[PDB]
RNA sequence: AAGAACCUUACCAGGUCUUGACAUCCUUUGACCACUCUAGAGAUAGAGCUUUCCCUUCGGGGACAAAGUGACAGGUGGUGCAUGGUUGUCGUCAGCUCGUGUCGUGAGAUGUUGGGUUAAGUCCCGCAACGAGCGCAACCCUUAUUGUUAGUUGCCAUCAUUUAGUUGGGCACUCUAGCGAGACUGCCGGUGACAAACCGGAGGAAGGUGGGGAUGACGUCAAAUCAUCAUGCCCCUUAUGACCUGGGCUACACACGUGCUACAAUGGGAAGUACAACGAGUCGCUAGACCGCGAGGUCAUGCAAAUCUCUUAAAGCUUCUCUCAGUUCGGAUUGCAGGCUGCAACUCGCCUGCAUGAAGCCGGAAUCGCUAGUAAUCGCGGAUCAGCACGCCGCGGUGAA
């Protein structure tokens, strides 16, 4: 068969994702969404590019993802979906881009300041 | 009495407990690197010259 | 005080360091016996009015190379002056040791020999004013883009100090692309210590 | 393949360029190199104040960026060892072959 | 600020329930940037609410937050050397605002263990217009126009 | 905590075996800050000088818990 | 002060020195030592092999002792109001100047003023001004996408596997790092003097200085620093200098500034159960195995590092117990028994276990920080350290009005 390769990045992680016609099935490190993943309910989240393109499946997903926090992997999955779903059909874009949700979202933690707390935490100043 | 200190460190300590570090150049006893020998601001000083070599000023 | 040296502004951007190394493990040992190599160069530094010494590291020959606006005062008679210092400078290192005189032109247009040069005049009771306006406009005729010199100090022997200075063409200083030349001397007469800081710009 | 070298030193110009005239010799004078393998960039830091007696609220940071470089060579010759192990300059950089 | 005004910093609904209204309800719980125990209990609460007299409650959240939710407001202004106070609009942002701002200050101390029947209860009864915010909300417009007279002249 | 044996200052433990077998003094003009006391000890008398003057005390056969630095205070708050 | 048993540490209580603890020169020079013991609170007095020319030209030269000798050495002793140097703050505020033309009897002015707009002396229109320079902005670094080049110590899409990317294989991906492209109000519509400019629309990873840093003009405050250093003048220089032992410099009737943990049930306890990035390392990080409730101990393994180790990250998630109390909240103070490092940790170090179980249920007048990956919360790393962190620097997870 062909495959339908995937990557995805957001929030200091990474996500290789193998995509593949079939039933409608998440196999994340050779585990299920419930299983390597917690109670979290991601269900709109991650199939949400299948919310107008081939909505809503049923295809089945082989993802090798690591880094950061939990939710923060769970957002990469959105880019190796939605990419592939345009690497497969090139006609689903717009609707995609009109909800958007395909760009990459380019922030993540501010640097720090010396003399100051925190990034922007200043001290508590007494007036004299 | 920096002058005599200076020597304190030039002989061998009673004991191994009193080995401390200070800088070469000057003498001062805090805030000395130990890689570099060197104190806080001297290597400061150094620094600007561009006579050590690799370090830059940082930022990202 | 809220300026910076353009030197550390420049190095590793548009300049290098001097000491040309790597040192894994060896680092200090090398660091203060080439600043004891420098410190020994007092008796050229008095009347041969050498700029820079860059070091450099062979497989064990140490490795410099002066530069100084006089090449025949340097090398002496025949060359006997030149072993004169390979002798006092062995004892010092302790390994194979062997220095380069590479001559370096144009005094005309640097920072440490011309102040150094009226760091020497302000000595001998001259007046300041028109040892600056004599300093620029000696270095603006040899082919520049800007000077700019500030002396500070107890100046004319005199009450509360001051810090002031003339200069002449447009400089630019905030911007990167300079290979400009900062020094600043010391000089006495009789009262406490007066300064000198000096600054050039040649283009890019 | 019985040699492998490695350059670590501070400007990578000086570092590439060493990296081909060296690929230049082996290329030359054997067969069979592989790559200019790049190395991780290892970096330190390093953090002083911007004063003498007080004024803690203004320091200045400074660092250490040593690249490094990653060379191996399959099959060679003992020619080229003679020509590897002799040939030297420059100077910056680490000059170290190994097994 | 100063210069004029703003953005609003746009928001996205619900993984199940897809309403913008629970959202703000889920970020305004939230407390110390912990997600997962608000979604928890906000939808355990629903559950408890559709368990016991409920069938849509996204429609009793609607109610309780017509009834709690203001028309109108206070505002302790001053003009020329006094503190004085005006009856006065209020945007249909700040007014779910306040609804949301009324109701979780009252849904700190009912007085029951469980940390979602206080919050189910509490938008039931609101439904039912009945429990002390509801009467807050009434007695905001009781509030207001009694400061009508020395302040419709400012 | 060094229960790889406590530890005594060697020049007083000259003096104590020089006085165990002999007679016994009361002076004894150091520190004794490293040596503590276990039986073996009771019925010298010791003027710890504490860098400031010298403290002549006893020892007791319950004063044998600790070390030779309590009964010479350096702090003297009134 | 980026480390405060001793040392550091100048303040003291003793016990000790005078060309000296440290520098230069003449003469004898000179290859100078070390180790053991006697005794001190030691520093030091003394005895035992005692330090031993590296060219010998028939003349000496190097390692430094030790001695004569004086030149002298030395001072954290005073003056930031005699100073060089470096630095705070106004403040990243947006100003500050020059040439030529013109006006004014002259000092001088105009430009740089009026209308709009920007973060801005940024830009447009206008006007006897036309321009330029220092500033602002840009040129530098990091971060947001992609292409090339190079594929091991990195990754595993196509095959066999176990303890596994391992073993073979591959450089597809991912990642590492050199060079590149990409974002410039570049285009659409409206507003506006058509101009500058504001808003909406498109493509795009990024649209309106993308996000973030580094960079601090003219000058003000005789601001701070003779205690990093240098340094005029003043003073000490058988003593304000020098050596060592023992003690402080957190002693506390009290008041003030900064920080940490609580006053619980969005929680507490018990069990099981996932995911980071920055860094650090040979006299150091410790694999594995064993002993102890424990802190730790032993045997012993890889590694000068994309290989080995710190190092299963915490908050997480799924169950079970607790049922609103001064309470399985709280853990201050105290006894006992232990570890760890140095020479011993009673003044004055860090940690473990057992025993007690306070004040404390959100805090007056007032007051502080903060505009989005931020505030709040939770862990981790190291400079320098022997050991010593609620401090500092830095990284990352969750993530709001
Ligand atoms: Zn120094």
């Amino acid at each position: 068969q062909v495959q339908y390769s995937g990557t995805g990045r957001r929030k200091n992680a990474v996500a290789r994702v193998r995509l593949v016609p079939g039933t409608g099935k998440i196999t994340v490190n050779k585990k299920d969404v419930e299983e390597y993943i917690p109670h979290a309910d991601l269900r709109e989240v991650i199939n949400q590019p299948f919310g107008v393109t081939e909505t809503k499946g049923a295809y089945d997903v082989i993802v090798n993802v690591n880094g950061g926090g939990y939710a923060g992997q769970s957002g990469a999955i959105r880019h190796g979906i939605a990419r592939a779903l345009l690497q497969v059909d090139p006609d689903f874009r717009s609707a995609l881009k009109r909800a958007g949700l395909l760009t990459r979202d380019a922030r993540m933690v501010e640097r720090k300041k010396p003399g100051l707390k925190k990034a922007r935490k200043a001290s508590q100043f007494s007036k004299r | 009495a920096k002058k005599s200190m200076i020597a304190k460190n030039k002989r061998p300590a009673k004991h191994s407990t009193q080995a401390y570090t200070r800088c070469e150049r000057c003498g001062r006893p805090h805030s000395v690197y130990r890689k570099f020998h060197l104190c806080r601001i001297c290597f400061r000083e150094l620094a600007y010259k561009g006579q050590i070599p690799g370090v830059k000023k940082a930022s990202w | 005080g809220q300026k910076v040296h353009p030197i550390g502004m420049r190095v590793g951007i548009i300049r290098d360091w001097d000491a040309k190394w790597y040192a894994e493990k060896e680092y200090a040992e090398f660091l203060h016996e080439d600043l004891r190599i420098r410190k020994f160069i007092a008796t050229k530094l008095a009347d041969a009015a050498v700029s820079t010494i860059e070091i450099e590291r062979a497989a064990n020959r140490v490795n410099i190379s002066i530069h100084t606006a006089k090449p025949g005062m340097v090398i002496g008679k025949g060359g006997s002056e030149v072993e004169n210092l390979r002798k006092e400078l062995n004892k010092l290192t302790g390994k194979r040791v062997h220095i380069n005189i590479v001559e370096i032109k144009k005094p005309d247009l640097d920072a440490k020999l011309v102040g150094e040069g009226i760091a020497r005049q302000l000595e001998n009771r001259v007046a300041f004013r028109r040892a600056q306006k004599q300093a620029i406009q000696r270095a603006m005729r040899a082919g520049a883009k800007g000077i700019k010199t500030q002396v500070s100090g107890r100046l004319n022997g005199a009450d509360i100090a001051r810090s002031e200075g003339y200069s002449e063409g447009t400089v630019p200083l905030h911007t990167l692309r300079a290979d400009i030349d900062y020094a600043w001397e010391e000089a006495d007469t009789t009262y406490g210590k007066l300064g000198v800081k000096v600054w050039i710009y040649r283009g890019e | 393949q019985k040699i492998r070298i490695r350059l670590k030193a501070y400007e990578h110009r000086i570092l590439d360029q060493s990296a081909d005239k060296i690929v230049e010799t082996a290329k030359r004078t054997g067969a069979d190199v592989s790559g200019p393998i790049p190395l991780p960039t290892e970096r330190s830091l390093y953090t002083v104040i911007r004063a003498t007696h007080k004024y803690k609220d203004s320091r200045e940071q400074f660092e250490m960026r040593t690249h490094k470089r990653l060379i191996d060579i399959v099959n060679p010759t003992p020619k080229t060892v003679d020509a590897l192990m002799k040939l030297d300059l420059p100077s910056g950089v680490n000059i170290e072959i190994k097994l | 600020p100063r210069k004029g005004p703003v953005a609003k910093r746009d928001v996205l609904p619900d993984p199940i329930y897809n309403s913008k209204l629970v959202t703000r309800l889920i970020n305004r719980v939230m407390v110390d940037g912990k997600r997962g125990i608000a979604a928890n209990i906000i939808y355990n609460s629903f559950d408890i609410i559709k368990e016991s007299t409920g069938n849509d409650p996204l429609e009793v959240f609607e109610q309780a937050m017509k009834n709690v939710m203001p028309v109108l407001e206070v505002k302790a202004r001053r003009v020329g050397g006094s503190n004085y106070q005006v009856p006065v609009e209020v945007r249909p942002e700040r007014r779910t605002t306040l609804g949301l701002r009324w109701v979780v200050n009252y849904a700190r101390l009912r007085g029951e263990h469980t940390m979602e029947e206080r919050l189910a209860k509490e938008i039931m009864d609101a439904a039912n217009n009945t429990g002390a915010s509801v009467k807050k909300r009434e007695d905001t417009h009781k509030m207001a126009d009694a400061n009508r007279a020395f302040a419709h002249y400012r | 905590s060094l229960k790889k044996g406590p530890f005594v200052d060697d020049h007083l433990m000259k003096k104590v075996e020089a006085q165990q077998g002999a007679e016994k003094k009361k002076v004894i003009k150091t520190w004794s800050r490293r040596s503590t006391i276990f039986p073996s000890f009771v019925g010298f008398t010791i003027a710890v000088y504490d860098g400031r003057k010298h403290v002549p005390v006893y020892i007791q056969e319950d004063m044998v818990g600790h070390k030779l630095g309590e009964f010479a205070p350096t702090r003297t708050y009134r």
